[PDB]
This record gives C-alpha cells, sequence and structure tokens, in this order.
DNA sequence: TTTT
C-alpha cells in the first residue's frame, strides 16, 4: 500500500521561503522519480520538476529553475520541496507523485497536496452585514461576510436548521482580505413572521458572530 | 517547447450519455524508444489528480471499462461510453516524456434545460452605512447555461469599478448556477447618488434582467 | 521504456 503523506496548510508571507514535505511510505523510495505538482486556485495543473531519490537528479520546468528546490532525505523515506522569494502567484495546492516503473510508466500515486497561501494581511475578523429585501411568495435574504483574513468562516443559517434554498458563494479576494456572501430563499409567510438568522464563524479569529435579519 | 491543447474547455452532457474529449500537441510527442507517454487524469474538486489512461491507450487498473483512450502523435482521445455521477470533474492529459506537460484540462459537467435566473437586489445595511462603507449586493440564482453578464448602473451611468463577483460551482441538486455580484462605494459617495442598477444579460431572455431601488 |  504506497502512500504519499504530505506536509499542512502553510500561511507565508511575501517574499519568504516555504519548506513543504513528502514522506514516501510501501515503496522503494529511491528507485523511483518523485514529481511536483503545482495548482493555483481554479486554474490547471503545472509540472514544476522532478527529482531521483537515489542519485539526487533533479529535472525542473525552465519556469521554477531558482524558485523551487527539490531534495530528499532517503534516510527518512521523504522528499522536500522549497519555494523561495514567495509572491501572489505561489499561492496553491502543491502536490507530490511518484512516477511509477515498470508496468504502467505513468504518475500512479499522488498525495494529497499542501495549500500554500501568501499574504502581507494580519488576522482580521469578518464584519457581518444582514441583508434585507429593499423597503412574489418567496423572499430572498442575504448575509454579507465582509473583510476578513485567513480563510475560512462557516456561515450557517437558524443553526443549520435552514439547509435548503441557501447559496453560499465562495470567497473572493479584495486587496489581501476576503469576501463572502450567502442567499436563503424561504416563502413570504415564514419572514418577517418568524426569525431568521445567519451564523459566521471565523476560527482564525476566534470570532462568533450571529445576525437576525430584520425587515427595512 | 510542446504545447498540449485539450477541447472542449467545458463539456456538459446528461448522465448516460457518451463523451469524448480531445487533446492535441504542438507536435510529435513520439518518444526516440518508439513509446508515447501520454496519460489522462480526473481530477474530482477538492480531490488529487487520479491516473485513467497511460500510454495512450491503457487503462489503468481499477479503472471502469467505459473509459477508452485512443489517438497517434499529435492528436489524443478519451471516449466515456456511458458518463456516470462519479465521472464528474476535470480531465488533464499529460506528457510524461522531454519536458512533462499538462493540459489545460476539461470540466465535465451536467447538461439541463435553460433556466433564467431569479434576480435579488439589496441596499446598504444601516450597519455598514455607519461605518462609513456602503456595499450593493445583487444575486442572480438558479440559471443555467454558466454564461451571464452583469451590468451596473449608477443613476443610469454604468459603472465598472468596485465590483466584485463570485459564482457556485454547478448546483449539486439541480445543476443550476448561481452568483453574487457586490458594488462597494463609499457612504459618502452612496449618498450623492439615487438610483442603483443589477441588470442581466442572460441567453433566456431577450432584454436585459433588471433590478433597481432608489435609495429616497 | 518514462524523469532527455
Ligand atoms: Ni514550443
Amino acid at each position: 500500500e504506497v502512500q504519499l503523506q504530505q506536509s499542512g496548510t502553510v500561511l507565508a508571507r511575501p517574499g519568504a521561503s516555504v519548506k513543504m514535505s513528502c514522506k514516501a511510505s510501501g515503496y522503494s523510495f529511491t528507485s523511483f522519480w518523485m514529481h511536483w505538482v503545482k495548482q493555483r486556485p481554479g486554474q490547471g495543473l503545472e509540472w514544476i520538476g522532478t527529482i531521483y531519490p537515489g542519485n539526487s537528479d533533479t529535472s525542473y520546468n525552465q519556469k521554477f529553475k531558482g524558485k523551487a528546490k527539490l531534495t530528499a532525505v532517503t534516510s527518512a523515506s521523504t522528499a522536500y520541496m522549497e519555494v523561495s522569494s514567495l509572491t501572489n502567484e505561489d499561492s496553491a495546492v502543491y502536490y507530490c507523485t511518484r512516477r511509477s516503473g515498470y508496468k504502467y510508466y505513468a504518475l500512479d500515486y499522488w498525495g494529497q497536496g499542501t495549500s500554500v497561501t501568501v499574504s502581507s494581511a494580519k488576522t482580521t475578523a469578518p464584519s457581518v452585514y444582514p441583508l434585507a429585501p429593499v423597503c412574489g411568495s418567496s423572499v430572498t435574504l442575504g448575509c454579507l461576510v465582509k473583510g476578513y483574513f485567513p480563510e475560512p468562516v462557516t456561515l450557517t443559517w437558524n443553526s443549520g436548521s435552514l439547509s435548503s434554498g441557501v447559496h453560499t458563494f465562495p470567497a473572493v479576494l479584495q486587496s489581501d482580505l476576503y469576501t463572502l456572501s450567502s442567499s436563503v430563499t424561504v416563502t413570504s409567510s415564514t419572514w418577517p413572521s418568524q426569525s431568521i438568522t445567519c451564523n459566521v464563524a471565523h476560527p482564525a479569529s476566534s470570532t462568533k458572530v450571529d445576525k437576525k435579519i430584520e425587515p427595512r | 517547447d510542446v504545447l498540449m491543447t485539450q477541447t472542449p474547455l467545458s463539456l456538459p452532457v446528461s448522465l448516460g450519455d457518451q463523451a469524448s474529449i480531445s487533446c492535441r500537441s504542438s507536435q510529435s510527442i513520439v518518444h526516440s524508444n518508439g513509446n508515447t507517454y501520454l496519460e489522462w487524469y480526473l481530477q474530482k474538486p477538492g480531490q488529487s489528480p487520479k491516473l485513467l489512461i497511460y500510454k495512450v491507450s491503457n487503462r489503468f487498473s481499477g479503472v471502469p471499462d467505459r473509459f477508452s483512450g485512443s489517438g497517434s502523435g499529435t492528436d489524443f482521445t478519451l471516449k466515456i461510453s456511458r458518463v456516470e455521477a462519479e465521472d464528474l470533474g476535470v480531465y488533464y492529459c499529460f506528457q510524461g516524456s522531454l519536458v512533462p506537460t499538462f493540459g489545460g484540462g476539461t470540466k465535465l459537467e451536467i447538461k439541463r434545460a435553460d433556466a433564467a435566473p431569479t434576480v435579488s437586489i439589496f441596499p446598504p445595511s444601516s450597519e455598514q452605512l455607519t461605518s462609513g462603507g456602503a456595499s450593493v449586493v445583487c444575486f442572480l440564482n438558479n440559471f443555467y447555461p454558466k454564461d451571464i453578464n452583469v451590468k451596473w448602473k449608477i443613476d443610469g451611468s454604468e459603472r465598472q469599478n468596485g465590483v466584485l463577483n463570485s459564482w457556485t460551482d454547478q448546483d449539486s441538486k439541480d445543476s443550476t448556477y448561481s452568483m453574487s455580484s457586490t458594488l462597494t462605494l463609499t457612504k459618502d459617495e452612496y449618498e450623492r447618488h439615487n438610483s442603483y442598477t443589477c441588470e442581466a444579460t442572460h441567453k433566456t431572455s431577450t432584454s436585459p434582467i433588471v433590478k433597481s431601488f432608489n435609495r429616497n
């Protein structure tokens, strides 16, 4: 049973360096080429380079030469990759994957990936603002979670009682800070008759806010 | 250098239908030893890429016989005889020799009937205005196809600066898409104007779908 | 045979 255990999520600052690991198990680590793949958020897969643990031979994508550095501690059966001069374009999920020898001659085993986030922003708690209809047997309500860092936040409606008709839109970076929104659609005999509350939790700032949606 | 072109970029099909994705190298990728090292990978969201086909037409162990690959020299193809729900994700062709290079990927999604968006506009919250901010939010829910354009108008004049959009992935139940468009201004700027308009242009409508409000 |  071949496994490639990668290191955890990393939060880094611009210009810094990040050294990530990939522990290989279940096979002769030295006998196979270890490949590294990059995937910027929402983009495709890019090949960075490879290393042959046995003799430490490395090959790089011209683009990542003098940017990424592949090494290995054959003793620890672990491969490492260090990305220096970190910029916003270095934020991505990086995978390590083994290239099989006989039979398949392909990348048969992959790691789970290491998400790296390069930002100079400091932990900032979110501003949760209730979105009520303008002053139709259905009413659409919303909740705006603006200006936080880092991901993630968890947004629920009525503590999770309201699961149907909800659309939580993925967060977006608006100048180093994230913004997220969510909409819930209920019948007109539910609101404002009954109470509808938006719950937001931002772990990194130990924040837990509840926002009741009140009519205008 | 070898360029790998994948077509189509997006591929909507009903479950049960056949699927065929194409991959083209800018030049022959045949190795000197005579073997073509072309592979196909499937990446389900939030998951690592998994090996499907190796050496142009060979199926990796455990891959369903629905999957078959072919092609020669410059043009390669992955055919799926009957699309299952478990086949949805992004497909990448990979060139495993010389300089390993991935293709841009083809996203396999579900085809459904057209659906016009339900637009909802929301004025800035009192809590947000109290802090000198003014975010006008517009939700465009449950539409299909995913192609849509949103134009913001202030007092009739179009506004491009300050807009932030976000799209959800294809709805897991009804296969529709939703998006959020937020227009951020300052309380001052917001108060210097009266009418706010969010209009959408979608194929399910000859005229634009509009939602406006007068802050007075 | 792959990592030329
Ligand atoms: Ni070229």
